């Protein structure tokens, strides 16, 4: 698994995949959950984004399997994706964290 | 009319001719305390009469009762008075029981002259026409209003005075109509007294950076309530700053250099002494735009700093120690962000002063410090008199804070301003959370019955702080109709409410003709009908104090009256 996550074509695809998850996963009310959580994260000036695993098991579940089987690599990618998502949502959050 | 803007010099020359000598003190300055603009005007005036070595007395006065007290105990040696910040809106000749034949001297010739001048330095309007035209002793300094506007009222006044038959009846009915349409206008302030005195100094040639700063301060005090007037006067202040600024460029900061600048002075509350966070938080305008009195508005403010890229810890640093890169960049950060929140009117160019190495102060911050000193710097009628004495005594703390030799007292003013605005904000969120405002058909009513800080709101200025905070919150909502407001607070010691009748105003960024305070004469009319024991001797006659039991009958008659 780790050899697969670190293969750079796969890694770029994984980055787009988790970014798509944080953008387009919704509550059944249609709200993007991770939109709201990123909004809250910046309002709290927090370094941590709470991701629910079941939401990833519900959409693009291969990423959830990778996250279970190979978390050291996968969290490394998912952190960069989360930073990109919040920097998109809050420009210059790189100055805060 | 009496002394136009073009001829204040003649009035000042008359003051020196009549009331200057090495021999004797002859000039008395009555100044309304609890008025920053009157304070600054009196400071400029006192520096002028210091330089010209005129022996003179200043008496700070709370209201018309204290005026008529102090006037009654002036010796005949006193042949000039200056009434600063009051007296225009009332027939002083009748109120002080003047008889010109009791004051006339050396009439010879179709001519008159008098043993005491009474000059009036007041920016309140409408002028009482007996001061402007009726009296030969009362001498009002005019901004131009009388010559610009009151020709018809002048004509009506003089003809009705002369007009002691059907044509005669129709004419006196007509001119009664004119004068009773001129009276029953709502009250409004049209100028800064300090800029009026500055025009006098310009006519004498006495302008300097001290007097210009005092003019800026007295003028800046109008900005909360009378923004249109401040926008009239701001360009002239820019002209004078450029005229008096020295010629050196890229000047090295030096212990002796007083530099007075035009530069970005944001609409934030005590930015250079607050933290950045607190300067947003306790600003009237920011609270109005963000609806900051509730948790969702607080979340929005956090959202704002997060999108600015400013850490909340950095935002909460005391501004001196806050990150230098952020302070250099702050104008760019505001420009890039505040339109997204509708806070674009935070951007403003205002007057900043710095004196050597002891750090910058804006006119905004300085007037806040001065008001804080006026508010909190230091059998019922006796207790009320002792209270009003405390406010008279606060005047000299604001006065002394105007001097660079006593900047520790200005720092006391800054601290008291922060804690006052905290009390204002806490009482305000109490009002808006619990919905103390009642939406009566003609005006909004708010009455403070109980709670903390209630012993502050017996001061008229602190009550007006809460009123202005509420009114800024109302104005920035499109939901609310722009009704006038009544705001009241009980004094549990005197058993009297202090009641303030407050104008509405348009939202801060928009531009229209000013809207006038008609609570002044409305309170007078209810007072004239009623048996209630209400006092109306405060100089700002839209503020009264009334016994607790009388309030509900009074407000019932107020809302049944059509005057509002």
């Amino acid at each position: 698994y780790s050899e697969w996550i670190t293969q750079p074509n796969v890694s770029r695809t994984i980055a787009r995949e988790l970014k798509s998850f944080l953008l387009e996963y919704t509550d059944e009310t249609g709200r993007s959950v991770y939109g709201a959580r990123i909004r809250t994260l910046g309002e709290m000036n927090s370094e941590s984004l709470e991701v629910n695993y079941r939401h990833l098991a519900e959409s693009k579940a291969i990423l959830a399997l990778f996250l279970a089987k190979c978390p050291e690599e996968m969290l490394k990618i998912f952190d960069l994706v989360a930073m990109e998502a919040t920097e998109l949502h809050y420009p210059d959050y790189a100055r805060i964290h | 009319m009496y002394y136009g803007i073009s001829q204040f010099s003649e009035a000042y020359n008359k003051i020196l001719r009549n009331s200057s000598s090495h021999s004797s003190c002859q000039l008395v300055i009555f100044v309304s305390c609890l008025n920053i603009d009157a304070l600054c005007a009196t400071k400029m005036l006192s520096l002028l009469f210091k330089k010209q070595l005129v022996q003179s007395q200043i008496v700070p006065i709370f209201g018309y009762s204290e005026l008529r007290r102090h006037y009654s105990q002036l010796d005949d040696n006193i042949n000039s008075l200056l009434l600063v910040g009051f007296g225009g809106v009332i027939d002083l000749e009748a109120f002080l029981e003047i008889d010109p034949q009791e004051y006339v001297i050396d009439t010879d010739s179709g001519e008159q002259s008098f043993r005491r001048d009474i000059y009036v330095l007041d920016a309140h309007r409408p002028w009482n026409l007996d001061n402007i035209f009726g009296s030969q002793i009362i001498q009002c300094f005019d901004d131009g209003t009388v010559d610009d506007t009151l020709g018809e009222q002048k004509e009506a006044y003089y003809k009705l005075l002369e007009l002691d038959r059907k044509q005669r009846k129709k004419q006196i009915h007509e001119y009664e109509g004119v004068l009773e349409e001129y009276y029953s206008q709502g009250t409004t302030v049209v100028n800064s007294i300090s800029a009026q005195i500055y025009s006098l100094l310009s006519a004498i040639g006495e302008t300097n950076l001290s007097n210009l700063w005092l003019n800026i301060l007295g003028t800046t005090s109008l900005d909360i309530a009378y923004a249109q007037v401040y926008n009239r006067l701001y360009p002239l202040l820019q002209d004078e700053v450029k005229r008096l600024t020295p010629s050196s460029r890229n000047s090295v900061k030096t212990p002796d250099t007083l530099t007075l600048n035009i530069q970005p002075d944001y609409y934030l509350f005590l930015l250079r002494h607050s933290s950045l966070y607190d300067s947003f938080y306790y600003s009237n305008y920011v609270n109005a735009k963000l609806s900051l009195w509730n948790e969702n508005g607080k979340k929005r403010l956090h959202k704002m700093f997060a999108r600015m890229g400013i850490p909340l810890s950095t935002a909460q640093e005391t501004w001196l120690y806050m990150d230098h890169s952020i302070k250099r960049e702050l104008g760019i950060i505001f420009d890039k962000n505040l339109d997204r929140y509708g806070l674009q009117d935070i951007i403003r160019d205002g007057f900043v002063r710095t004196l050597g190495y002891r750090g910058s102060i804006s006119a905004s911050e300085f007037v806040e410090a001065l008001t804080a000193l006026l508010e909190v710097g230091n059998n019922s009628a006796q207790k009320l008199t002792n209270l009003r004495k405390r406010w008279v005594s606060n005047f000299w703390l604001s006065w002394d804070a105007l001097d660079d030799r006593k900047v520790e007292l200005l720092n006391r003013g800054i601290q008291l301003a922060q804690d006052l605005q905290r009390a204002i904000f806490n009482t305000g969120v109490a009002i808006l959370e619990k919905k103390l405002i009642k939406h009566l058909r003609i005006y909004r009513l708010c009455v403070l019955q109980d709670g903390p800080d209630l012993d502050l709101y017996r001061n008229p200025l602190t009550l007006l702080r809460l009123g202005n905070w509420l009114i800024e919150c109302c104005a920035e909502s499109e939901d609310k109709q722009l009704l006038p407001m009544v705001l009241a607070s009980i004094d549990e010691n005197t058993d009297t409410y202090l009641v303030a009748g407050l104008t509405p105003r348009y939202p801060r960024g928009l531009d229209k003709k000013p809207i006038l305070n008609n609570f002044s004469m409305a309170f007078q009319q209810i007072t004239a009908e009623t048996d209630a024991k209400v006092r109306i001797d405060n100089f700002e006659s839209s503020i009264i104090e009334i016994r607790r039991e009388d309030l509900s009958p009074f407000l019932e008659k107020l809302t049944l009256s059509g005057l509002l």
